[PDB]
This record gives C-alpha cells, structure tokens and sequence, in this order.
RNA sequence: UUCUUCUAA
RNA sequence: GAGGGCGCUUACCACUUUGUGAUUCAUGACUGGGGUGAAGUCGUAACAAGGUAACCGUAGGGGAACCUGCGGUUGGAUCA
RNA sequence: GGCGUAAAGCGCACGCAGGCGGUUUGUUAAGUCAGAUGUGAAAUCCCCGGGCUCAACCUGGGAACUGCAUCUGAUACUGGCAAGCUUGAGUCUCGUAGAGGGGGGUAGAAUUCCAGGUGUAGCGGUGAAAUGCGUAGAGAUCUGGAGGAAUACCGGUGGCGAAGGCGGCCCCCUGGACGAAGACUGACGCUCAGGUGCGAAAGCGUGGGGAGCAAACAGGAUUAGAUACCCUGGUAGUCCACGCCGUAAACGAUGUCGACUUGGAGGUUGUGCCCUUGAGGCGUGGCUUCCGGAGCUAACGCGUUAAGUCGACCGCCUGGGGA
RNA sequence: UUAGCUAGUAGGUGGGGUAACGGCUCACCUAGGCGACGAUCCCUAGCUGGUCUGAGAGGAUGACCAGCCACACUGGAACU
RNA sequence: GGGAGAAGGCACGCUGAUAUGUAGGUGAGGUCCCUCGCGGAUGGAGCUGAAAUCAGUCGAAGAUACCAGCUGGCUGCAACUGUUUAUUAAAAACACAGCACUGUGCAAACACGAAAGUGGACGUAUACGGUGUGACGCCUGCCCGGUGCCGGAAGGUUAAU
C-alpha cells in the first residue's frame, strides 16, 4: 500500500463477469426447442420442474426454465429467452 | 588476523597525522591486508558451515568498506586504486 | 533511520500529551525553531527554550488546560515521501477553521488563515488540533 | 490387552 | 534539327505459387482428476488424551480413508 | 483498507538499479508559490436573464473550461552547487564472554562383535503370549580384543550465530558481539525489484564406512478384518568425502532501521564509585525472561524487545471449493 | 505464461527527389539504433469536446451535436 | 554435442570496365648499416595472381560433358564404431564400455604340463580369474519348500584299519 509500489504497479480493480453469457448482452434471443423435459430440483424442494433444452441462435445449446403452469411447448419450436437463474 | 604493528604500519603508511586512523584509505588497506591474510584460510577452507558468517562477512564487509571510497575523491580515488592495485 | 526531524518533533509533542510531561526537549533545527514559533504564538504551547552550543536542543513547554491537554491532535500532512504543495485556494480549515494548519511559503512559516491574508500558497506541513 | 457404526423433514 | 508517337527492354509492384514454421479455434477413440448427490458398499482417519495426541516437510508402503520412517511445530492432555 | 491467529511479511542474509535522506552557511531558483499574457472552438453543464399560455424546449449575458505555453517575481521548504560541523555512520586502543566457525587429534562409559574362563537350563519379550534364542552350553558371569556412533554429570524459562543452527577435552586457523577511556573520520545513511549467497530433516549422485537404530520388508501376535498400533527380526537410510536438490508449523504463524512513551520482578554479560568494614551499598552499559499501567485490539492479547505513538523502504492480501 | 528488437536499420558524406525539410531516395562510409520509464509481439479499438454515474475522488462511456481521422465491391496503381 | 548437407531457395557462361593485373604473393637493380655475410634494413622494377562489382553479350539451357546425396513422416529391435557362418544367412547373433556376483594373500586363484617347469606376472586385492547382464535414464518386488553353494559339529550313519 506503499505509493511506490502503487506507482509501480496500479489498483487492479476486479473485472467481473456476467452470469448469462448465451445472450451476449442482449435482452432477448431467439431459440429453438431440442428436449422438452423435466428436472428435480436439489435438496430442501421436491417438484417436476418443467424445463426445455434449447438451441440459440449463436448455436448455443442451453437449458431455460419453462415458466407458469401448463405449456404447449414441442421440440422444433421457436421460443424466446430471458434470462435469470433458477436456484 | 592482521597483527597491531601491522596496522600501525599501514596507518604510518597513509598517515595524514600519523594519528589519523579516519582515512578510509588506510581502511581499505587494513581489510586488504587482512582478508589477504585470510585468502591462505579461504582457499584452504570452502563451505565451512558459517563461511559466510566470518568468510563472507568479509567479502561483503570489505566490500562496502569500499564503497563509499569508491564515491569519494576523484583525484585521491584515482590514486588510491592505483598504489593499492584494486581492479576496478 | 532519521528520515525526518520533523515527524520526530510532532511525535514526542504527541507522546508527551498522554505522558502529561510538562517539558518535551529534542535537538533543535533551523525549521524547529520557526515552527515552534508559531504555537507558542498560536497558543497552543508554552515556551520553548533553544539552547545548545555545540548542537542546539529545543526544550518545549506542554500547555495543559484544565487538567487535560490543549493539543486535541496533532498530524503530519506532507511526509518525507510524500511531500504536499498546496495554493492559497486549496488551504485547508482544521477542525472547520477552530484548529490551524502549518503551512511554509516563500514568506517564511505562518499558519493558512494568515497565509490566506497574505494571498500566497505553499508547502502544508502539518495540522495541529 | 481388546473394542465399530446410527440414513433421509 | 530537336522533340513526340508507337514498340522495345529495364526498374518497382498487385494478382498468384511454392515450401517450411508459428499461433489460435474446432474436433478426437481413449484417458486424468475435479465438483456435486434427501437411499448404496467398504472401513472409521480427524473433532475429547477421538480411544496409536495432532500437523508440517520429505521418503516408502498400502482397496480406501491412510500407515510408517526422519526432522520440526503446539495451533496437544496428564502430574504425593 | 489490511497482513500474531479471520486471505495476507519472502526461510533468512547480502546488494545494484531504485526510492529515501543529519546538521549549518552561501549560492542557484529547478521543484514549489504568486502575478501577468496567450490559448484552452462552439455546443453542453453551472449562474443570472429572456422567449414560446407554462413546462420540456429555444435563447441573451456571465462564470467555468480544473490545463498548457510564455514573461515577471518570490525564497521558507525540497532539490542543484559549493563550503563547514559531529550527534548519525565508520576506524584506531585495551579488554570481555561465549555449544560462533573450519582443520587435526585425543579421551571415557556404553553398545555390538570376536575369543576364552566359570557355570546350567532356560533366555528373551507381552496385557497375555508367540515368533526368536538356548544343552551344538545360551543367558548370566569374568577376562581379552575389535569396530562404529554419540559425547552422562555439568546444563540452566543458559550461551552464540541473521536464521537454518551449534554441546567431551586439546591444538591450529578463523569470525562476530559488547564494554571502557580516548583519538579520528566528516553524513560516509536507510531500505532494496531484479540479482547473489546461506539454508533443517528426508531425498539424489559417485565414492567410503556401517556399532546402534531403523522406512520398506519378514515372522509373531492382535482383531470381524489388521497391508496398523505390539513383539522378534531386518535393508536402504542414519556416519564420512565431494557435489545436486532448495523445500520445513524454516513460527515469535509478528519484514527491515529509526525516534517517543507508566512500571515491577528476574537471568546473563560488562564497567565506575563507596571502606569489599563477608557473599555489601550507590551507579552506569549490553542482552534476555516473566508480570503488567496507559494505550491498542473483533476479542484473545500485546504491552519500552509494542500487536502503543510515529517515521522510511520492501514483500503480500482481496468469499470458499476448484488450486 | 510477449525480453530481446533493428541492416536503409541508426548516423554521416555525396548525388537524386519533393511545394517544403529529412534513407524522402541512392551511393559510399560508420556501427550504430532501440528496449525493463515495456522495446518487441499478441489481443481489442476511430479519437476528443462530451455523455452516464458518483458528495467528491473517481468509474464507465463516445448513438444523436461538434472537432479531427479513416474508408468507398476487393486488391492495386497513377492520372488530372 | 547434435539432429542438419534437415528441409527449402538464389547465384553460376563469355566480353569489357573497375584495375589495359585489382586484392594479394614474390621480388630485383638502387640506398644505408655491416662484427661485411651462404648479411641486415630500405627499396621497389619485374613476374605471378584471386575474389567481387558494374555494363555488355550467346544459347532452349553456362555446377552444360565426365564427375557427383532422392528426400519426408511413424514404429519394431539393437545404444553406438565394430565381429561372423572362406563357398546359399550380416543380422535383433557376437563383441563392447558399463553393472553385479564369486574366487584369490603370491610359491595366489587358475591353466598347460605324469613331471620338472611355464603362463598368470617381473603384476600383489584401485590386482587377477570366472560367470551373468550389456551404454544411458528410471528402476529392479516376493518365495531357501526344492536343487546347488556356504557355514555348523552335538548326535545317527560309516571306509580302509
């Protein structure tokens, strides 16, 4: 913390990364259905989370959280992401 | 070790006063001396545990000893490194 | 190892304080002298006494009040390795304004509020509270 | 001298 | 007469080619660990003196935690 | 902002570049400060206005544009330049203590082995045993001899070395520290990336040596199992010579060199004075241990050898796993 | 976890060249030049007034307006 | 150290100029010294003579003929130079430096010799003989029951006597 060694070498301050890569920051990327399925989740909850494993438009192949209630969702099906983790 | 009458002919040698003892000149002389008496112990004795401890402490301890007389007269300095053959 | 007089000046006037001293004496300086003539001055000493021959030694006077002590704090600002050059603007207030700061400009040593009066920028040496 | 282990609210 | 034209050749150089490297991405039978488990199997090393005090190095051994040798540390208990 | 234990001070030492600098006098005016010119486009923002019914918006003026250049100063400080001084730093002089270092000897016990005398039936080991060793005479006991390794007591919350560390005695070479009166030197200083050296144990390489001990390994127990703990063995290894490795909870888990700041009880090592009036008292140093005030600390604690108060410079830290 | 880089390179002399100065170009000398104050190499990028946030310090940012720069199917070259 | 002539690519004639012979080599006649010689300096005539540049110039082609390496990538085995089946087999076979074991105290062990004697060796354990392995790097685990070898002398067995 000595300003010699700050003038010999700068504060490196953290460069932080996001944690949703896949939409490249965008708000919104389009996607096409590859798996439509269900997951359980980890230990203190106990659900079927309906859940689809998605192919973007960069070629990326993600899963994404089927929000809701009830869909009419099928594979090959142009879908539409937004984002946030499931916990 | 470098014995009284031997300093006190390197004192004489360099003597200023003849009472000086402050002239780094006879300083330097005085560990060239000594540790040229100590070169007949260090080319007999190597790595001898603590060499550093009472061989080296005078590797660097006349090495420095030098170096302000290094940076202290450029007319004596140029005289000095000349009657005391040093290298550099 | 003696990289400032100074520093060793405001320290033993620190350690003093809390060791309710009433002389603090040290060996005395040119620059000193013109500092401690401005506490006793801007009464937060009081007295000093320059003597010394061969060397000359500052003798300082604590000045205690009700008990406790008059120097609340007592700072260094430009240190030997970072040294302070501040204009007549960019002065400083200690304690808004109630403490002084010790400035020398070219005119010598004097504190901000008179240095600000006289208009003229400098080097900041300390604060004293 | 010897002597171990107790699942998931 | 000079000059110019045209062609000639020269200089430079684009396209393009050869070889050899380098770097980076993708991919790769197989293989190395890593992390993770609301139930398995095997043992029970550490936490108390955890039932052979613990741990660092380093070396060896061993399905597995580990074990053992040398040295160090206490960030260990005991005391007509 | 932090690095004693919550992540974090290199294992230490050396040292260049580097950054940093006692004191005093002049000089210089570089930095620094002040003033003045130039420029820092407009827009924008700010301030004061105006205009659109207001507002948004538009727009007038101002400030600002934190700068840079130039010129004129200023001289306290920091530099630059010279000269000094001696407190820092370093010699000279006498001594002091020490497991400080290498080199070479030399002892004495012990253990092992060998040989012999005496002698007889067990020995050894464990919690019990057993493996084992014994009538081919062991064990035990005495005598003789050989070999390697370590040096009881002293010995000490001792000593020395920067640490890693260093332990019989003697000799040879060699280092460091401290104190005492002095004499001298003139700031000769600190820290130090990169670099350089040292650097436990185990391990490596050639050679040597090999009593004891002892990974691995072997047997015996032990247990449900026992690649362990225990026993009986036993090899590398441990020792030496010369090189490599360069890691340790290399810890005081506290980087180095200054200065200030309540104490008490010690240890060790100097050195004055007082009649040593005995192993005494008054001093004055060096080093080190415990306690503990202020203070600090998340607490625990540290606590003049600071984890208090400040200085200089270096190393490092930035959720956990991954690592 | 980019440390060495450079031969018209670096300097000179002379000639040539351009509106202009200059390895601008050429010849001949010289061996210099550069770099740990990051050369070199790699990755990314038009730059500034400004914009956004922040109490400030700063941080991020360059659509719109400006000031500059660069480009015009691609690669080239001159012409006027 | 190498690999590596890695690979790959460029130049190559002749004529002229540079310089009608240059760089260089050789070296007189001169000149001076000279202890004067089978001299020393100086001195350069002479001869001899590369290499390069520049500019020409000929062919389809200029290391023109003769002469004179095919290179690359992976892997087996042996480290290598070596040695060999004269006369169908040249290697992975052998040898090898290296490693390990073992024997041997000199009148050595051992070998050739009925013997004498000789080699060993005019060497003396850092020596020599034998066997196995075959550089170098990292290494080299377990089993002595068997077979050998070594050590033991209590007892059983037992020759000539």
């Amino acid at each position: 913390a000595t300003v010699n060694q700050l003038v010999r070498k700068p504060r490196a301050r953290k460069v932080a990364k996001s944690n949703v890569p896949a939409l490249e920051a965008c708000p919104q990327k389009r996607g096409v259905c590859t798996r439509v399925y269900t997951t359980t989740p980890k230990k203190p909850n106990s659900a079927l989370r309906k859940v689809c494993r998605v192919r973007l438009t960069n070629g990326f192949e993600v899963t994404s959280y089927i929000g809701g209630e009830g869909h009419n969702l099928q594979e090959h099906s142009v879908i539409l992401i937004r984002g946030g983790r499931v916990k | 070790s470098l014995s009284t009458e031997a300093t006190a002919k390197i004192v004489s040698e360099f003597g200023r006063d003849a009472n000086d003892t402050g002239s780094t000149e006879v300083q330097v002389a005085l560990l060239t001396a000594q540790i040229n008496h100590l070169q007949g112990h260090f080319a007999e004795h190597k790595k001898d545990h603590h060499s550093r401890r009472g061989l080296l402490r005078m590797v660097s301890q006349r090495r420095k000893l030098l170096d302000y007389l290094k940076r202290k007269d450029v007319a004596r300095y140029t005289q000095l490194i000349e009657r005391l053959g040093l290298r550099r | 190892s003696m990289q400032d007089p100074i520093a060793d000046m405001l320290t033993r006037i620190r350690n003093g304080q809390a060791a309710n001293k009433a002389a603090v004496t040290m060996p005395s300086s040119k620059l000193k002298v013109a500092i401690a003539n401005v506490l006793k001055e801007e009464g937060f000493i009081e007295d000093f006494k320059v003597e010394g021959d061969t060397k000359p030694e500052l003798e300082l006077t604590l000045k205690y009040f009700q008990g406790k002590a008059v120097v609340e704090s007592i700072q260094r600002v430009s240190r030997p390795g970072l040294r302070i050059y501040k204009r007549k603007d960019e002065l400083p207030k200690v304690m808004a304004g109630l403490g002084i700061a010790v400035v020398s400009t070219s005119k010598g040593v004097m504190t901000d509020r008179a240095a600000r009066q006289a208009g003229l920028g400098g080097e900041i040496i300390c604060y004293v509270a």
